[PDB]
């Protein structure tokens, strides 16, 4: 979740 | 050990060869057809013959030692042998610089060389940081290709990349721009178009 | 004029000349150009041409000055370097010497 | 005759490199260090074969330049593979 | 930062940093500094994008880090390219 929000 | 105790020495050598003891005795001092040829020649010949006969450790060692002690036909042969033995077991760069200081021969040798060869070349370039350079460029010109070319030339890189281009596009344009840092403007415009 | 605007040489033979030489940057054409120049008789370019057909230091300085006076100049410089390399194939040589940077480094 | 085995490896890795380069251009619109090590050993085998060939009984071997050529090809492939492994493979979809 | 404190992990962190920089001058400088300190295809692509993307506060930050910047960055990029070529 935290790494999906960083990629966005 | 018995019946032998100059001639007896050579006898001991050839007998102990048919390996450490043999080589040692031989060096310290100074199949039948080959032996006769060697006798007629009379170190280089002896080592060559031994290497041929064991063609292994003994052979390779003797050959290397003789080649070292010596340093067109003989030279080329010795070099080829050494390189092959080393690649089977640095050597490349050494031999190259040596011969530079028979061009088609070298072209064939490098032909055989072509991953290990590439690594060696990279090492040589790092160390550095005419004929040899041209030969290398030609062999490379004969992704992978572009990369090798670029690495070696370090204009040739840029030219090769442009030719290949005439994801991939972006990467190329980018690499070109970084290397250059007119051309940049053109590349940018093309990427934007 | 119609040629400069659409992007000739015989007409010119009959600054701008330097730009034409720039565009040109074969041996026979060079010789013909040289003959035309002789008939007409910039100086630096002439010295360079004379060297190519073939004091050397003076020609070199002239060419460097011309280069300073962009792509064509660099090309000419590279050509001169190649020619010097061909001629070489000690102190005088060092005096004459005194991607291009990479080449110079390899030379040193 | 391991000369011939090295030639097969050279040809296989070459096609592999071409495939990776093609697949990179494809996606704009695995290889490990073991392949690099393998080409180094291959260069050593060729250095060993050439040396043995120079000291054969009856006269030197005729394949001297043939092996020198293979050495160059192998080095070229190790160079390409080393560049891909070193980062050029993660930057294949990028403009140069 | 956690990943940094903890080779592949380091690469992943560097990639994340490049991605963040793309999404966003000071940040870019910090990233360049980190890359220099560290000193494949994906990495090269990122470096390239950064070069393409490339005031007083930024200069001050650069000075603090050293304790010219563009040149150092170009040098680092060249080094990275060389490394990729060797690989």
């Amino acid at each position: 979740d935290w790494v999906e929000q960083l990629i966005l | 050990e018995n019946v032998e105790c100059e001639v007896q020495e050579f006898m001991f050598a050839m007998t102990l060869f048919s390996f450490d003891q043999s080589y040692e005795i031989f060096q310290l001092h100074d199949i039948w057809k080959d032996l006769l040829c060697t006798f007629t020649v009379p170190h280089s010949a002896f080592y060559y013959q031994l290497s041929l006969l064991f063609d292994q450790e003994f052979a390779l060692k003797c050959i290397s030692k003789s080649a070292e002690y010596s340093l067109q036909d003989f030279k080329e042969k010795q070099h080829i042998h050494y390189l092959n033995l080393l690649i089977h077991f640095e050597v490349l760069d050494v031999l190259r610089l040596g011969h530079e200081c028979r061009t088609n021969f070298l072209q064939l040798l490098l032909q055989e060389d072509i991953d290990f060869f590439s690594t060696l070349l990279r090492l040589c370039n790092a160390h550095s940081d005419k004929i040899v350079d041209s030969i290398l460029s030609q062999n490379l010109r004969s992704c992978f290709k572009k990369l090798y070319c670029f690495r070696m030339l370090n204009a040739a890189a840029e030219v090769l990349y442009q030719y290949i281009l005439m994801i991939r596009k972006r990467k190329c344009y980018l690499m070109v721009i970084n290397v250059l840092s007119v051309t940049l403007t053109d590349l940018r415009d093309e990427l934007r178009g | 004029l119609k040629d400069r605007y659409e992007g000739s040489e015989v007409q010119n033979l009959l600054d701008l000349a330097e730009m034409a030489i720039v565009t040109s940057l074969v041996q026979n054409n060079e010789l013909k150009t040289l003959r035309e120049i002789l008939n007409e008789f910039v100086s630096i370019n002439v010295f360079e041409v004379y060297l190519k057909l073939v004091q050397e230091t003076i020609d070199s300085l002239i060419s460097g000055m011309k280069i300073f006076y962009v792509a064509a100049c660099c090309n000419v410089m590279s050509q001169e370097i190649v020619s010097k390399i061909l001629e070489k194939n000690k102190a005088k040589l060092l005096e004459l010497p005194l991607q291009d940077l990479m080449k110079c480094t390899y030379k040193i | 005759r391991r000369k011939l085995v090295v030639q097969w490896i050279a040809m296989a890795v070459d096609m592999w490199v071409r495939e990776v380069e093609r697949r990179g251009a494809m996606a704009a619109a695995v290889m490990g260090s073991w392949v690099s090590e393998l080409l180094g050993r291959a260069d050593q085998v060729l250095t060993q074969i050439a040396g043995t060939g120079a000291t054969l009984r009856g006269g030197a071997a005729s394949d001297a330049e043939e092996i020198a050529s293979l050495r160059r090809t192998v080095k070229g492939l190790k160079r390409s593979v080393d560049m891909l492994l070193g980062g050029e493979m993660a930057r294949m979809s990028f403009f140069r | 930062v956690l990943s940094q404190f903890y080779d592949r992990e380091d690469w992943g962190q560097a990639l994340r940093l490049l991605l963040l920089l793309i999404e966003f001058h000071y940040l870019v400088l910090l990233v360049a500094k980190f890359l220099y300190p560290i000193f494949e295809d994906s990495v090269a692509t990122v470096i390239e994008v950064i070069e393409t993307k490339w005031s007083n506060l930024y200069e001050t930050i650069i000075e603090a880090d050293k304790s010219a910047t563009l040149l150092k960055n170009l040098r680092k990029k060249l080094n990275f390219k060389l490394c990729q070529a060797f690989m």
